[PDB]
């Protein structure tokens, strides 16, 4: 009957699914745990940036808090 | 054309803050609220002065003054602000509509223990009259004398002295 679209159309349901879950998920994994900053200004990527320079460990995705400052 | 004389190293190691972006822009208000007296006019020196040389004295102050604000939120509700810094960096565009409930519980840690009230909407955006020791330069652009104009036009009209005389053309 009709439900044996349901089947093959599946594959589309997973085919069209795992990109997002790719990419979602490599996201928290290349920046760690946080999703990826986006900087679409000028301003933004002077953040991100200042956030690589700050890390010691040269990354933007490593942030620190107060237990630096003394 | 000269010299380009600049500051040595030795002014320039001031205590820098060590903190991220999350943990500026957590606070960012408060901080903005409660350290403008050395943020402003030094942000004049950089405007009147058109020079960074010239204002590493103020330079220092404000993140000297910096420091006074975060380690006294180290002395009080640190806890309440690791919280909301930590949850503001998960958001990409570190957006504070996603944080509302962490923003609430630094607002009302900080509204008692030490009286920082939350600065209202347009408040930050607003022209201040800072106080100032230093005179304005005479010339920021250091520009040089000015050519003096060539010598004005002027006296009554007087008729054409023998009319056009171009060539035999007469009156």
């Amino acid at each position: 009957m009709w439900f044996e679209i349901l089947p093959g159309i599946a594959v589309m349901a997973a085919c069209l699914f795992i990109p997002g879950m790719a990419t979602a998920h490599i996201h928290k994994f290349t920046n760690g745990g946080k999703e990826k900053r986006v900087a679409h200004f000028s301003y933004q990527w002077n953040l991100m940036e200042r956030d690589r320079c700050i890390s010691g460990v040269n990354r933007y995705h490593v942030t620190k808090g107060l237990e630096n400052i003394d | 054309p000269g010299i380009v004389e600049l500051p040595t190293l030795e002014d320039l190691k001031v205590q820098e803050v060590k903190v991220s972006s999350s943990v500026l822009k957590a606070a960012a208000h408060h901080y903005g609220a409660q350290c403008d007296k050395p943020n402003k006019e030094f942000m004049l020196c950089r405007w009147e002065e058109k020079d960074p040389r010239r204002c590493l004295e103020e330079g220092k102050l404000v993140n000297q003054c910096a420091l006074d604000f975060f380690r006294q939120i180290k002395r009080h509700c640190a806890e309440p602000f690791t919280e909301y810094w930590t949850c503001i960096d998960y958001s990409g565009l570190q957006l504070f509509r996603h944080c509302r409930k962490q923003q609430a519980k630094f607002d009302e840690c900080v509204l008692d223990k030490l009286g920082w009230v939350r600065p209202d909407l347009g408040e930050l955006s607003k022209v201040t009259k800072v106080k100032t020791d230093r005179p304005l330069p005479e010339n920021p652009y250091h520009s040089r004398a000015r050519p003096e104009p060539n010598p004005e036009a002027e006296g009554d009209l007087k008729p054409a002295k023998h009319g056009s005389r171009l060539f035999f053309w007469t009156m």
